[PDB]
């Protein structure tokens, strides 16, 4: 849709449990779409810095996750299509991932690069 | 499994064209002429050429019809082997976390190792830690 794809290349931040690439405005109006009612992201700013970091690198055009390696290699099928990432660096911290796993939401790292 | 093409573009423009073929994508999906086009890998290190994946060439080659950018790289379509199909993604060792060592390229201090202390939110200005090299005001006029 028109309202996933980044609006200005400027002022861009990832998410770190589906990898969603947008635009800080959508993020503030709009925010994580394949994940909301387990993030309640919509609606507010500090909780888009709290669990988004704009340390990432790499981006893909996803379309078709239903048929295609690399979502398979990056478990993003069960996504809606958008422009992901393959490499973000972060981890929450130790007061919203522990909801996660009691309502059913399995936490993994997106960080597939290397260290060192 | 699908298989990834290679289309050469100009240096610099990378993330412009993801975009432009992003929006050439959505506006013509719902049309008679969509694109088979799978994804397209368009990594920071690598500048001057950009990637994308798809069965045949001929995809490829009628997806990238009309645009200005991929002008160059029309006339010639690269297949790169399966064994390559994993080592596009790798990242070595984003690149922003506090209490790490990094460099500066203007300034005074030109060359030189220091250290992060406090970033800000505002994606604006950042901290920094160094030894001072002036003089203090002894030597100069
Ligand atoms: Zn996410």
């Amino acid at each position: 849709a028109l309202e996933t794809v980044p609006k200005d290349l400027r002022h861009l931040r990832a998410c770190l449990l589906c990898s969603l690439v947008k635009t800080i405005d959508q993020f503030e109006y709009d925010g994580c779409d394949n994940c909301d009612a387990y993030l309640q992201m919509k609606g507010n700013r500090e909780m888009v810095y709290d669990c988004t970091s704009s340390s990432f690198d790499g981006i893909i055009a996803m379309m078709s996750p239903e048929d295609s390696w690399v979502s398979k290699w990056q478990r993003v099928s069960n996504f809606k299509p958008g422009v992901y990432a393959v490499s973000v660096t972060g981890r929450l911290p130790q007061g919203i991932v522990r909801e996660l796993k009691s309502r059913g939401v399995a936490y993994k790292s997106r960080d597939t690069a290397i260290k060192t | 499994d699908p298989n990834l093409w290679t289309v050469k573009c100009k240096i610099g423009e990378e993330r412009a064209t993801a975009i432009s073929l992003m929006r050439k994508f959505i506006a013509y999906q719902f049309t008679d002429t969509p694109l088979q086009i799978k994804s397209v890998v368009a990594p920071e290190h690598v500048k001057g050429y950009i990637y994308v994946e798809a069965y045949k060439q001929t995809h490829v080659k009628q997806a990238i019809e009309g645009v200005g950018n991929l002008r160059l790289g029309y006339w010639n379509q690269q297949m790169v082997p399966i064994k390559e199909m994993t080592d596009v993604l790798k990242v070595v060792k984003a690149n922003l976390k506090p209490k790490s060592w990094v460099r500066l390229k203007r300034g005074i201090y030109k060359d030189d190792i220091a250290q992060v202390d406090y970033v800000e939110p505002s994606q604006n200005t950042i901290s920094l830690k160094m030894i001072p090299r002036i003089d203090y005001d002894r030597i100069k006029a």
